[PDB]
RNA sequence: UGGAGGACCGAACCGACUAAUGUUGAAAAAUUAGCGGAUGACUUGUGGCUGGGGGUGAAAGGCCAAUCAAACCGGGAGAU
RNA sequence: GGAAGACCAAGGGUUCCUGUCCAACGUUAAUCGGGGCAGGGUGAGUCGACCCCUAAGGCGAGGCCGAAAGGCGUAGUCGAUGGGAAACAGGUUAAUAUUCCUGUACUUGGUGUUACUGCGAAGGGGGGACGGAGAAGGCUAUGUUGGCCGGGCGACGGUUGUCCCGGUUUAAGCGUGUAGGCUGGUUUUCCAGGCAAAUCCGGAAAAUCAAGGCUGAGGCGUGAUGACGAGGCACUACGGUGCUGAAGCAACAAAUGCCCUGCUUCCAGGAAAAGCCUCUAAGCAUCAGGUAACAUCAAAUCGUACCCCAAACCGACACAGGUGGUCAGGUAGAGAAUACCAAGGCGCUUGAGAGAACUCGGGUGAAGGAACUAGGCAAAAUGGUGCCGUAACUUCGGGAGAAGGCACGCUGAUAUGUAGGUGAGGUCCCUCGCGGAUGGAGCUGAAAUCAGUCGAAGAUACCAGCUGGCUGCAACUGUUUAUUAAAAACACAGCACUGUGCAAACACGAAAGUGGACGUAUACGGUGUGACGCCUGCCCGGUGCCGGAAGGUUAAUUGA
């Protein structure tokens, strides 16, 4: 039936995109944790 | 425009059946150009370097394919293609 | 014209609608209009601070003049309009000099009526003036509580205030709620009453109607679970407690008025 | 003459009343045959808002990512 | 086949097209593929994004607030799902085309000339600019028949005829100004209301004229001696290439598309802002700048393949599920239901036999007809259109499609096709036209009645109510336990209590602030009851709430 993931790009990027993280203290802490674990990509970007 | 930029625009002739077709029938040549060059600069650069008259330059961007080498997934680089219209006037040849 | 409907469908049965034939059919006066957005009864935290609001038809804010401060310049009533923003009707009036303003439409008002505001104005309904110049005992609406602020009291349809006392700087009013309140005599008021007093007669007849008016359903507390309300579940139909608001404060008789500022003004409570 | 309605019959559309099949399914809630609304308290697209001692609830403790009488992830933590 | 077709948006990201290969992948083989490897493929001033403008909402200099982080918000600045300039037909690729080519156009800017000239904004005013329902008149897409043109006399009786098949296509633009809708016009004087200014808007006063302006589908003309065009003639690697090219009209029906953001009506009273038009302030005056015609240049960048009712998106799979917008052929039909077909796409990626029990999905049944069973569960039956007929009870609307019954095919006549619908030719009129009247050829075309005829059966299929009687509860339409409960639960219109005087109670926030509301006691919140009709009796001892301050009692504080 209608499942849980109905994808949208504009949605995806406003919610989790780079800039969206950088907006806030918490977000920059996420990006800190990721850079510390050494991910391939931090956020969802194209 | 500066000439120094110009000589950096045009990478290579594009060779294929479509290419040959337009070159023969419509009097048009096909170029791989630097990803960032524009219709202005390509008009300039052909008119300058091959010294022949350009009518108009149409362009497109080719997304490189995705390949596998030994299980590894690589991505062929993008690039820009330019259809370059010459007026019926000039005749450009292969010696 | 208050009229019942022939019941051609169960919904239509109890409907009483109030048809004022004198109202303007066709668009309002545009330069006097504003944009208005419905809030869903939600504050700047997006929470619902006031339940039971939302949906409703779209409305445009008519800019109504409550200060009536354009003075000593006659104005005549062009037409009566329906205001979705309030109970009462309104009037589109034309001051001699070429300005138009909306006002609250008082009783006895109809197209063609000369009115005016200022200290000097004649006493007839739809005229405004500071209240020390008003005959004691007279009936008025659109009353200010502070000089120059604009009207606040008795803006609803059919409402009005009776002026029962003049003493020094303070006139005493009998408010529509039945409560005697002092207001400084320098506050302008407007003669007569608010019209469309039959507003209160009209019956909706069907839930849908209330839902057009921007009113969403109301869940009886004692229907909910004990977690959601103090009134709480029970087995079948069970009450057991004294009635309270959802936040636990006692309702049905508890006085919640507390101000010590405004006290010196209030003579006596309504009863 | 006129064209009111949470009006009527009825497809798309919305829904889920019964029956059977399915129950290591074609499907982690469906199918087939019938059933209710279908100009409205309707339905649906795109975007936004409300965040867990909270939301939201035409109120079933329902709903918040197939997890809800207090979500999820990391920590206290090798809780006991 | 209102899709299992065609086109998009989303989402995917090369799956597109060619060659080549068959291990793995594909529920079997696979020489095939959406699999592997290599190559090719996406061409824009006018289609989108960008860009200009704002909605909700977000961020937010100063600012207010807050232990810190931070919260709120002003000027701003972002944010489309909305408003903002302009391109069409044909031809072409193995794969793009409104982009390439042929033709024919269009818009906005820059410079230039020339003629004329009061131009200037973040300010002013208009415009942009807005609901539901309804009605029906004008049309067009489109279709059917006829004329026309090309071909056909046909595997079997009959077919040179009232016979058969196929075609009968043509756009934006530009000129024209029609069915319709809206609105009096023009000139002069005054007024300061439009935050300052105004010659513009609004207001007042005369003067004068009756047609004036605005809007507008479609038609007609051009576009077009052009294109497309059944086919035929040449060559062909048999895949195609080249040449040539008939007719290309008329009547009728007709949208849910357009006129129409219109018109009529209702109440629940129906976005904002910029481009756009005009008024002027600071200003600048032979400069500048504006208006028109011709010339001239520019129009950047990004998306463009393919899939989108799905084997490519969301479901772990090539998954019987889920996904918004657009187009809408024929005969029958009220119809976008249904049945059969067209354009077009498919045969659902294991078959081959056999023809047991049993299970699934169906079809049929003697005699009986609920005797079954928790229960007529399921099945059967009803089923359409017109006409006739219809009860208790009723809130006078209903109940009611109550119930029940009758005709229903074909052929002929009334009429070689009627009533209607459309309306040619002609004649007359004209303020001469896309005009008016007359006019009735052609074309279309119900319904009925009478006479005949076939069958067991004519609403022959698909399609398409089971009905009636008594009673519980709930007034009613709605809403609900996504995934065992749709109800008698919830809501409900209404009723009552009570709170609240506006800096409202209340609610969210340590606070600022916000909602309540740009509302104001005919308002707003809370609780209960739940249409309508009849009514709502007793009790203040208990808990609660409201009023009272006399006494008795009592906290910090002060310290005899
Ligand atoms: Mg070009
Ligand atoms: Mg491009
Ligand atoms: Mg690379
Ligand atoms: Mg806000
Ligand atoms: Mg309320
Ligand atoms: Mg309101
Ligand atoms: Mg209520
Ligand atoms: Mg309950
Ligand atoms: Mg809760
Ligand atoms: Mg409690
Ligand atoms: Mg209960
Ligand atoms: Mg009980
Ligand atoms: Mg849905
Ligand atoms: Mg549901
Ligand atoms: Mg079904
Ligand atoms: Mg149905
Ligand atoms: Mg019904
Ligand atoms: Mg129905
Ligand atoms: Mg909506
Ligand atoms: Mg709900
Ligand atoms: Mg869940
Ligand atoms: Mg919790
Ligand atoms: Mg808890
Ligand atoms: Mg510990
Ligand atoms: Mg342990
Ligand atoms: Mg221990
Ligand atoms: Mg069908
Ligand atoms: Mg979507
Ligand atoms: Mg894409
Ligand atoms: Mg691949
Ligand atoms: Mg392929
Ligand atoms: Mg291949
Ligand atoms: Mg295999
Ligand atoms: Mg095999
Ligand atoms: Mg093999
Ligand atoms: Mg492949
Ligand atoms: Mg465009
Ligand atoms: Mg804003
Ligand atoms: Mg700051
Ligand atoms: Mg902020
Ligand atoms: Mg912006
Ligand atoms: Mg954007
Ligand atoms: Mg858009
Ligand atoms: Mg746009
Ligand atoms: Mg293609
Ligand atoms: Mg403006
Ligand atoms: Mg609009
Ligand atoms: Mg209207
Ligand atoms: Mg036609
Ligand atoms: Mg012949
Ligand atoms: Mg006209
Ligand atoms: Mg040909
Ligand atoms: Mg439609
Ligand atoms: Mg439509
Ligand atoms: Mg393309
Ligand atoms: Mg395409
Ligand atoms: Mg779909
Ligand atoms: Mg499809
Ligand atoms: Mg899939
Ligand atoms: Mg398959
Ligand atoms: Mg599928
Ligand atoms: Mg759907
Ligand atoms: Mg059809
Ligand atoms: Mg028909
Ligand atoms: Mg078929
Ligand atoms: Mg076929
Ligand atoms: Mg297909
Ligand atoms: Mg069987
Ligand atoms: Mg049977
Ligand atoms: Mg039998
Ligand atoms: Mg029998
Ligand atoms: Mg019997
Ligand atoms: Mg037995
Ligand atoms: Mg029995
Ligand atoms: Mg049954
Ligand atoms: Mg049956
Ligand atoms: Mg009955
Ligand atoms: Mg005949
Ligand atoms: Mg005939
Ligand atoms: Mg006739
Ligand atoms: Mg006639
Ligand atoms: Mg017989
Ligand atoms: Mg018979
Ligand atoms: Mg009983
Ligand atoms: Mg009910
Ligand atoms: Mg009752
Ligand atoms: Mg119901
Ligand atoms: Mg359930
Ligand atoms: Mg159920
Ligand atoms: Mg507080
Ligand atoms: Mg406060
Ligand atoms: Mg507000
Ligand atoms: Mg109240
Ligand atoms: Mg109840
Ligand atoms: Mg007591
Ligand atoms: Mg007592
Ligand atoms: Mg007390």
């Amino acid at each position: 039936m209608k499942r849980t993931f109905q994808p949208s790009v504009l949605k995806r990027n406003r919610s989790h995109g780079f800039r969206a993280r950088m907006a806030t203290k918490n977000g920059r802490q996420v990006l800190a944790r990721r850079r510390a674990k050494g991910r391939a990509r931090l956020t969802v970007s194209k | 425009i500066r000439e120094e930029r110009l000589l950096k625009v045009l990478r290579a002739p594009h060779v294929s059946e479509k290419a040959s077709t337009a070159m023969e029938k419509s009097n048009t040549i096909v170029l791989k150009v630097a990803k960032d060059a524009t219709k202005a600069e390509i008009k300039a650069a052909v008119q300058k370097l091959f010294e022949v008259e350009v009518e108009v330059v149409n362009t497109l961007v080719v997304k490189g394919k995705v390949k596998r080498h030994g299980q590894r997934i690589g991505r062929r680089s993008d690039w820009k293609k330019a259809y370059v219209t010459l007026k019926e006037g000039q005749n450009l040849d292969f010696v | 014209a208050v009229v019942k409907c022939k019941p051609t469908s169960p919904g239509r049965r109890h409907v009483v609608k109030v048809v004022n034939p004198e109202l303007h059919k066709g668009k309002p006066f545009a330069p006097l209009l504003e944009k208005n957005s419905k809030s869903g009864g939600r504050n700047n935290n997006g929470r619902i601070t006031t339940r039971h609001i939302g949906g409703g038809h779209k409305q445009a804010y008519r800019i109504v003049d409550f200060k009536r401060n354009k003075d000593g310049i006659p104005a005549v009533v062009e037409r009566l309009e329906y205001d979705p923003n309030r109970s009462a009707n309104i009037a589109l009036v034309l001051y001699k000099d070429g300005e138009r303003r909306y006002i609250l439409a008082p009783k006895g008002l109809k197209a063609g009526d000369q009115i005016q505001s200022g200290v000097d104005a004649a006493i007839k309904p739809g005229n405004t003036l500071p209240m020390r110049n008003i005959p004691v005992g007279s009936t008025v609406h659109n009353v200010e509580m502070k000089p120059g602020k604009g009207g606040q009291l008795a803006r609803s349809a059919g409402t009005y205030v009776q002026i029962v006392a003049r003493d020094g700087a303070y006139v005493t009013l009998r408010l529509r709620s039945g409560e005697m309140r002092k207001v400084e005599a320098d506050c302008r008021a407007t003669l007569g009453e608010v019209g469309n007093a039959e507003h209160m007669l009209r019956v909706l007849g069907k839930a849908g109607a209330a839902r057009w008016r921007g009113v969403r359903p109301t869940v009886r507390g004692t229907a909910m679970n004990p977690v959601d309300h103090p009134h709480g579940g029970g087995e079948g139909r069970n009450f057991g407690k004294h009635p309270v608001t959802p936040w636990g404060v006692q309702t049905k008789g508890k006085k919640t008025r507390s101000n010590k500022r405004t006290d010196k003004f209030i003579v006596r409570r309504r009863s």
